[PDB]
């Protein structure tokens, strides 16, 4: 039942429903977290 | 499958019921002198039971009293052997005994709350340890003093580099209202040392025995809690001169509502108090110690501390 | 069947019997194949480990019950009345009760319309006057509930103490609520019950937290539920600022209970303490466990 | 059949016989078509190469078992009791045992609920009193195991040595566990058994590693499996802090065995050691492998 | 105590069993009449053979005895009897010590044994770690009965 | 007909045919529009 359908699509990962907008926004948020404190105030 | 082999079978047991295997289940042809026996063993192979069947011309009947099988646990493995005359035993059935009965887990299991506890501390390692929680003066208020000048073991007290008073709460709580504390203590100066029982989480209210020593103030008080560093004297004081290495037993008996202190191996309470207005029960079973000295040097301090449930 | 009875108490107070004795008396019966109705949906987390993946905890999910009802009547006009009443029994903003009664008692679930209902067949409903409505309801709180237990302790003394008997008979932990009168200083139990999610399962066995001193008129609701703020003063004063970082951290673990101690001090006119203990279950029915 | 028996020992200690002799006595039988039950799921790794892809290794995956049980009784009230007991026999946080008994012995798997069970038919289960529960359980440790083989060697001498016979008769490498008394300096074997995982297969054929000198009262457990920290003292002392980054690196490979030597020195009292060899298998039943 | 509406002598056993041979029983009692109250130690699952400390209250038998049980309700005495008067709210501590094979009873706060006995012939170990109480009265009114009971494993 | 097929896949959004390179290039173009006029000429 589970093996060979949506339950294995979940194992496949982001093949079905998955959008680019929030993924790009999350990557930008992670980079902003990394680089914002070290950016100068000037 | 060239050789004869047993059949994997199961047995049923019930508490208060007679274990019985009907004859028609163990059918076959059995000549005179045939004997059948059933052996119950455990996970290690140790035999925990053995019974003899009533072999007849065509049936084998087993019937045992419930007391004979009450000791057989579920999962114990059985082996039923038949033995024809002038022959070696031949196993007919083997397997496991399951118990088809009401299940009583609470009888077998013992909860952590339903367990007497015993705690010990010696301070010989010259470190406080994670089992003592500082109280009153916050973190880092406790310390260990060697007393290397005299032939004595290290003792716990206040951090005299910062404070002259402190408290310590034993990290875990007791499981009974009645409690016994045994402290081997050293008197190296003037000061007050409190042994605290029936304390709450923050040691706001508790019972305690205070050993006070000084130039002319060597006595023992019964105190109640007003905070980890404040106390209230209850009853009259009793004169007591503490010497190095003195062992005191502080016993609180719940059913008598009485906190008493015995010195050394005395069978009579050195001090005793009863009927104190302090909460008792769950949440009021923590224990601890406290120190208060006028000068920044050790006074009365415990070399050895021990606690146990019940009196 | 007589062993199981299902009712709906609508947002407007309407009472419907969908299944069991007296089903269909209000015109609406329940159709088979209802999903996510019995067991609370729980997802388990797994994290990589040496032999595959290692268990990392569980998260309970909100219930999504998709079920069908059948609205029936002999005449189309009264059938239309029944269908309109059934629709009026539901909403999106406010929840309605779904009650299951068995030999283990009555347990309810607060459900709301997750999306618009899908009614009727492909043809005109008045042709048959017996039509199915597909309902996709959701339970934000996924646990079946019984009526919470309330205990009252009133004292006229300045300082007093009481023992509240508390016991979790359900299969999930529950969060206690306190209603404390003012003025006065209260000490409330925050026993861990052996729960070790703050690495203090044994250190906090008899933990008690002292609420900030309450001035006159500052009656407080002290709810341990994470969904709501712990301290809420009835008059709006900020009372959590005088609390110095202390908080109620532990729920009532399943199978645990005792006489928890509540202390009142410095109360010039006595005080009243109300303890509300919820009774949560993950199933509409279940035998007691211990 | 009488060639195979399947039992479940729940987290509460309940005992059920799903299949085999005496199956269904407690009311629950095992339906067919159970998956990821026999072989341990393993995925292999491949890197690009001149002739396609080259083998890079294997990883064993956690078991995701999906199986159905059937709970039955003559009357619906007793069926409800049976269903409730079956539900109580499972949990998410703690694992229940699943034992398989054949002519090869009894091997158990520890399984927990991966998600909520799916019970009953489309209609209410009290009509039938014979209903299926679909259960998705998971094995974090995917290998079937037997009771580990334990050996004990005690001595009174200050310095002594001993030989422990060890032999992996299973399908998969097993990780040895040691229990060592204190005080004393132990030297324990970490033989490679020809395993070339570090490219030191025959360089580490007779590898022996010295544990740090244990102080009085610091009895240690040295578990070589990667799930757990290697050195753990029973008095809470930080023993592995004194071990300079040393470790046990090699499991007991399948088909390998020898008389591994244990050395004890500087033991004024004369201590004891215990060796635990787990019996892990990738299958519920298998003939012994030489 | 016994339900005197239809009974005179009654015995009770604790549902659970001690995990070690040594045991301590702290009982707070009341003396509302005349009778006998036995604290029962090292009993089997049927209270057939056990040690016990018996408090007798009466006109001439205000005493304490060490008893060895022959059935739950029948017993025999060992050693002499120590004079003892029991008041309301009296707390007695019955300690059985396995290392010394001794059974002792202390009264109140004093640590000196109010009564003592040693070397009594009763089985011990597994299956003989059950505690209990017993009441025996000639009349149909309460005599000496416990208001508080507590058991601790070990001494 | 529409509900439950590609007509609801469209509501799902970028589950079926949707490319990564074009989305990344579009995001880069938007960032370039945002940042190009304020970059120095040096």
């Amino acid at each position: 039942s589970s093996g060979g359908g949506p339950a294995v699509v979940n194992n496949y990962g982001d093949i079905h429903t998955a959008n680019y907008d929030e993924f790009y926004k999350g990557q930008q948020r992670r980079e902003a977290q990394q680089q914002a404190p070290i950016l100068p105030v000037r | 499958m060239l050789s004869t082999g047993p059949i994997m079978e199961t047995l049923t047991l019930t508490v208060g019921s007679a274990f019985e295997i009907p004859g028609w289940k163990l059918r076959g042809e059995y000549p005179a002198g045939t004997t059948s026996h059933l052996v119950f063993t455990d996970a290690a192979g140790g035999t925990l039971g053995e019974f003899e069947g009533t072999v007849s011309a065509k049936e084998i009947h087993y019937l045992q009293a419930p007391d004979d099988v009450k000791n057989i646990p579920h999962g114990a493995n059985f082996q039923l052997f038949v033995t024809y005359p002038s022959m070696q035993p031949q196993c007919l059935y083997f397997g496991t005994a399951i118990r088809k009965e009401p299940r009583y887990p609470l009888s077998t299991v013992v909860s952590p709350e339903d367990s007497a506890v015993q705690y010990k501390a010696n301070f010989v390692g010259q470190y406080i340890g994670p089992m003592w929680k500082p109280m009153g003066n916050g973190w880092g208020s406790l310390g260990i003093h060697t007393h290397a000048l005299i032939s004595e073991a290290p003792s716990m007290g206040p951090n005299y580099s910062l404070f002259s008073s402190a408290a310590a709460r034993w990290l875990w709580s007791m499981n009974m209202d009645s409690v016994t504390i045994v402290v081997r203590v050293l008197n190296v100066g003037a000061g007050k040392f409190n042994v605290i029982v029936c304390a709450d989480y923050q040691m706001q209210t508790y019972l305690g025995i205070q050993f006070e020593t000084g130039i002319s103030n060597n006595k023992v008080h019964v105190i109640t809690g007003d905070g980890p560093l404040n106390w209230g004297y209850q009853g009259d004081a009793v004169n007591n001169t503490t010497a190095n290495g003195d062992v005191y037993t502080i016993k609180y008996n719940d059913l008598l509502d009485t906190i008493s202190c015995y010195k050394g191996t005395s069978l009579t309470p050195l001090i005793e108090a009863s009927g104190l207005d302090v909460p008792h029960g769950e949440g009021f079973r923590y224990t601890g110690l406290a120190w208060n000295t006028a000068l920044l040097s050790p006074g009365v301090e415990p070399t050895a501390w021990e606690a146990k449930d019940g009196v | 069947t007589d062993f199981l009875k299902i009712e709906l108490i609508g947002r407007d107070g309407s009472h419907w019997v969908l299944s069991g004795p007296g089903m269909g008396q209000q015109g609406v019966t329940l159709n088979p194949n209802l999903q996510q109705f019995y067991d609370a949906p729980v997802k388990t987390l797994y994290v990589p480990g040496p032999f595959g993946e290692e268990y990392a905890g569980k998260r309970v999910q909100r219930r999504e019950i998709v079920f069908s009802v059948q609205a029936y009547d002999e005449d189309p006009d009264t059938w239309s009345t029944v269908d309109s009443l059934w629709r009026w029994a539901w909403d999106y903003d406010e929840e309605s009760e779904l009650r299951v009664s068995t030999s283990d008692g009555t347990r309810f679930l607060k459900v709301r319309l997750m999306e618009e209902p899908k009614p009727y067949y492909e043809k005109d409903p008045h042709i048959t006057a017996d039509n199915p409505i597909v309902m996709t309801v959701t339970a934000t709180f996924p646990y079946w509930q019984d009526e919470p237990e309330e205990l009252i302790w009133t004292t006229l003394s300045t300082e007093d103490m009481t023992r509240f008997p508390v016991r979790n008979d359900g299969d999930v932990p529950v969060w206690l609520k306190w209603t404390l009168t003012a003025p006065g200083l209260w000490i409330l139990p925050d026993f861990s019950w052996g729960n070790d999610m703050y690495s203090r399962g044994r250190e906090d066995l008899g933990r008690t937290v002292a609420m900030p001193e309450l001035v006159a008129g500052e009656h407080v609701s002290v709810d341990s539920d994470p969904r709501v703020q712990t301290l809420i003063a009835v008059n709006g004063m900020p009372t959590q600022n005088r609390w110095k970082g202390n908080d109620l951290l532990y729920p009532l673990m399943p199978g645990k209970g005792a006489e928890i101690p509540v202390q009142l001090k410095n109360a010039p006119e006595g005080g009243a303490c109300k303890l509300t203990r919820p009774r949560w279950y993950s199933r509409p029915w279940s035998r007691p466990g211990v």
